[PDB]
């Protein structure tokens, strides 16, 4: 939805409440996301270690 | 080509407008000390114009 | 109809212990202490009460209370009832036909919402009858305005059926409600609870979620409510038609600005939070 970055994606345990799209971490990072087209969340994790 | 009024626009108000706001009415401002109690006269304007 | 047959007593006054914190945003957080600087109700602030009771066996203490009130930054808005007995509100400036008006209102139906130039009463009251040949509650009177032109905005919802029933008992629904006005936005948040009490505002702490942002645009100092009576066979007459009403009350609050810490749970719920003007500590 116009919001780049890189990154591993993998399924997620969190539920959004219905006026919600993504969410922040205490850094302010993006780190969940729900599918525009299957209405799922996602999780976000930096590839470097 | 005669010439064309149907566009409108105000010109006296008493206060600034805040932002995203509109108003539509039509009393009639004062400018003198003199009560107006409506009657457009020598100090009293009617606000829109065209 | 101006509603004779009034007592007069004097207002009653509470506090709000830890009502009124909403969401101050739509991104999801969760094990998160978050601080933020907005309007907000202050804790064990000062609250107006207002009451309709309407007892017959004291001889006339029926009193109605639906005044003028201002609109300072937006309000706080309560209600305990089990009748269904408010309906909506009204806001404006002047309420007189010569500026643009906002009206919010339930007809027992659906719900509509509109910006109109309106020419309101000065008792803007609906109303409810009771048949005895059978036993149904219908809706019968909608005196709210006299005029309406250059109307702006408008929204109606789809229909719905409704009860009317005068219960009896407890009061058993807690309707809480916040609202602002800011760059031509009308901004409201709402919570429901059930309870169980009697006869006051009960202490504790809920989160109000968004609701909807009306874009209206206009000059918003002052506000009434709105409220529904019943008649039935006591003496008609119009203007004191022995217009019983039901048992219903609520509060009003008054925001300000302030700094608050906001505690995210797990699952991305607020369940307390922390007013750092209130006291040093
Ligand atoms: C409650 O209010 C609604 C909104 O005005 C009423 O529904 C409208 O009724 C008029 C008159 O019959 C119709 O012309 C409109 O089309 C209706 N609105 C819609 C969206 O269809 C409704 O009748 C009112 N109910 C009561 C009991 O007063
Ligand atoms: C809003 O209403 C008040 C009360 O009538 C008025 O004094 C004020 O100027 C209005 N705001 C604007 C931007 O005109
Ligand atoms: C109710 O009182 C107001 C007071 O100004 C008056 O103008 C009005 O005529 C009275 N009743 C009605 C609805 O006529
Ligand atoms: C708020 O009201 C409660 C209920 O009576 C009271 O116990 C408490 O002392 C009040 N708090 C303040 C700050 O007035
Ligand atoms: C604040 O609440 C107290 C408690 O009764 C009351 O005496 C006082 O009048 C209230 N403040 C105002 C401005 O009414
Ligand atoms: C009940 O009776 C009233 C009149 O007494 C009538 O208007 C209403 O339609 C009736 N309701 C029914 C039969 O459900
Ligand atoms: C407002 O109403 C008056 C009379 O009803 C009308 O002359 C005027 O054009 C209206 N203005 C708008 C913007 O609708
Ligand atoms: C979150 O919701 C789940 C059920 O979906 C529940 O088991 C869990 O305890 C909740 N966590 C809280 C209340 O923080």
């Amino acid at each position: 939805n116009g919001l780049t970055g890189t990154g591993v994606l993998t399924e997620s345990n969190k539920k959004f409440l219905p006026f919600q799209q993504f969410g922040r971490d205490i850094a302010d990072t993006t780190d969940a996301v729900r599918d525009p087209q299957t209405l799922e969340i996602l999780d976000i994790t930096p590839c470097s270690f | 080509v005669g010439g064309n009024y149907n566009y409108l626009y105000r010109l006296f108000r008493k206060s600034n407008l805040k932002p995203f706001e509109r108003d539509i009415s039509t009393e009639i401002y004062q400018a003198g000390s003199t009560p107006c109690n409506g009657v457009e006269g020598f100090n009293c304007y009617f606000p829109l114009q065209s | 109809v101006n509603l004779t047959t009034r007592t007069q007593l004097p207002p009653a006054y509470t506090n709000s212990s830890t009502r009124g914190v909403y969401y101050p945003d739509k991104v999801f957080r969760s094990s998160v202490l978050h601080l933020t600087q907005d309007l907000f109700l202050p804790f064990f602030s000062n609250v107006t009460w207002f009451h309709a009771i309407h007892v017959s066996g004291t001889n006339g203490i029926k009193r109605f209370d639906n005044p003028v009130l201002p609109f300072n930054d937006g309000v706080y808005f309560a209600s305990t009832e089990k009748s269904n007995i408010i309906r909506g509100w009204i806001f404006g400036t002047t309420l007189d036909s010569k500026t643009q008006s906002l009206l919010i209102v339930n007809n027992a139906t659906n719900v509509v919402i509109k910006v109109c130039e309106f020419q309101f009463c000065n008792d803007p009251f609906l109303g409810v009858y009771y048949h005895r040949n059978n036993k149904s509650w219908m809706e019968s009177e909608f005196r709210v305005y006299s005029s309406a032109n250059n109307c702006t905005f408008e929204y109606v919802s789809q229909p719905f059926l409704m009860d009317l029933e005068g219960k009896q008992g407890n009061f058993k629904n807690l309707r809480e409600f916040v609202f602002k006005n800011i760059d031509g936005y009308f901004k409201i948040y709402s919570k429901h609870t059930p309870i169980n009490l009697v006869r006051d505002l009960p202490p504790g702490f809920s989160a109000l979620e968004p609701l909807v942002d009306l874009p209206i645009g206009i000059n918003i100092t002052r506000f009434q409510t709105l409220l529904a009576l019943h008649r039935s066979y006591l003496t008609p007459g119009d203007s004191s038609s022995g217009w019983t009403a039901g048992a219903a009350a609520y509060y009003v609050g008054y925001l300000q600005p302030r700094t608050f810490l906001l505690k995210y749970n797990e699952n991305g719920t607020i369940t307390d939070a922390v007013d750092c003007s209130l006291d040093p500590l």
